[PDB]
């Protein structure tokens, strides 16, 4: 009769060093309770074809495969990689090392277990896109630091 | 303060006609440039402290695209017995007992680790040969068996 | 007069690095000069230009 | 001028005299019509001209 278990998911973006923008898929999935704090959520990570991640024996280039546990109290105990190689593939500077974070050791700052429905909430990182100065807009102001606005 | 070269001649006046060249030096009406200080790209910080040199704008202002290096989230994921429609499919079996009969050799199952994919009917890469607690099982309502004990 | 209703052409403009340094003709008509820049040849709103 | 010997460049200085006619311009926007009485008096509802 149809077995079937739980799982959360979720997208989120990052930059080249170009200018652009590439989500990678996370898929939690939670595949057994566990001594203390129960649970553990195997975790995955995804990119799009021509992109890779993961170095070798896996190993499908696009996928990390994770994993998660979170502690008695749905405070989080560890989870693993800390970190991701990451080559675009498209001309901008391969071997981008991102290192995601998902809160300290404990706390609930990051990820927390709970009864409640799982949602995602908040998302936050460093970068920008290329930019360039309009020269007929300046205004220099009071102090005489001179502002420009790209 | 104003001067014709680098500044080893300063020339100083109360009038302020200041205006952009078809070249980035920031200059008054008839030659002599504007003395003062430039920005650091590196620090993205004006540096008052030392003395001053030609204010040099250039028109084409570029900024480098800022990588991302980071990501973070916050997240509640539900181990209670109530998930709805936020489920997946249990992992496929084929195996006799720690042996695909597709690829043919020998991976043995439970291990938590050595995950392994396939192909599926569509195109799309996942997960098969892994087994669960049978502790984190639900139904196709999504409510926990919550098996227990003996 | 057909049912349909092609675009037909498409105008560029143009942007220097310094306005007011390039000189003026009769007519409403600018000119390029020292102390101006290039003309700098783009489409109607993606260089940075209205 | 180009900037040369430590000196910026400069502007153009030209002064700029008068102001003249270039052209008047007829527009053709369709109007607005009356009935009348006279049944031999069309009106046109579209282009083209007598």
């Amino acid at each position: 009769e149809q077995l079937k278990l739980s799982a959360f998911s979720a997208g989120l973006e990052i930059y080249d060093s170009l200018g652009s923008k590439h989500t990678l898929e996370v898929q939690f999935v939670k595949q057994s309770t566990t001594q203390d704090g129960g649970n553990e959520w195997q975790m995955i990570i995804r990119v799009p074809e021509p992109a890779e991640i993961n170095t070798t024996g896996e190993g499908p280039t696009n996928i990390i495969v994770g994993t998660a546990r979170f502690n008695n109290d749905g405070s989080l105990a560890n989870y693993t990689p800390k970190t991701i190689n990451f080559s675009p593939n498209n001309g901008a500077a391969p071997n981008q090392q991102i290192k995601l974070s998902f809160g300290t050791s404990g706390s609930n700052d990051g990820l927390v277990s709970s009864n409640s429905a799982s949602t995602l909430t908040g998302q936050a990182t460093d970068g920008y896109t290329s930019g360039n100065l309009k020269p007929d807009a300046i205004r220099v102001d009071d102090k005489g630091n001179i502002l420009g606005e790209f | 303060m104003v001067s014709d070269d680098g500044g080893l001649t300063n020339y100083l006046t109360r009038s302020g006609d200041f205006k952009l060249d078809a070249y980035g030096n920031f200059v008054n009406n008839a030659g002599f440039v504007v003395q003062g200080w430039n920005i650091n790209w590196d620090d993205q910080t004006i540096d008052s402290s030392r003395t001053p040199q030609n204010i040099f704008i250039d028109p084409g202002m570029h900024i480098p695209a800022a990588k991302s290096t980071e990501v973070a989230i916050k997240a509640n994921l539900n181990s209670g017995l109530n998930i709805g429609t936020s489920s997946r499919n249990l992992y496929a079996l084929d195996s006799v007992h720690g042996w695909n009969t597709k690829t043919q050799r020998a991976e043995d199952e439970n291990d938590t680790g050595t995950t392994q994919f396939y192909t599926t009917s569509k195109n799309s890469v996942e997960v098969t040969e892994k087994g669960v607690d049978a502790g984190a099982l639900f139904n196709a309502n999504g409510t926990g068996l919550n098996l227990r004990d003996g | 007069t057909n049912g349909k209703t092609f675009a037909v052409a498409k105008i560029a403009m143009a942007s220097v690095a310094n306005n007011s340094g390039l000189e003026e003709i009769g007519g409403n008509l600018f000119k390029v000069t020292a102390n101006s820049g290039n003309i700098v040849v783009g489409e109607a709103g993606t260089g940075g230009r209205g | 001028t180009a900037p040369t010997d430590g000196r910026g460049g400069s502007n153009p200085l030209q002064i700029g005299l008068g102001v003249s006619v270039s052209s008047t311009t007829r527009i053709h926007s369709q109007g607005s019509v009356q009935t009348t009485d006279k049944n031999t008096d069309v009106a046109i509802n579209g282009d083209g001209f007598f």
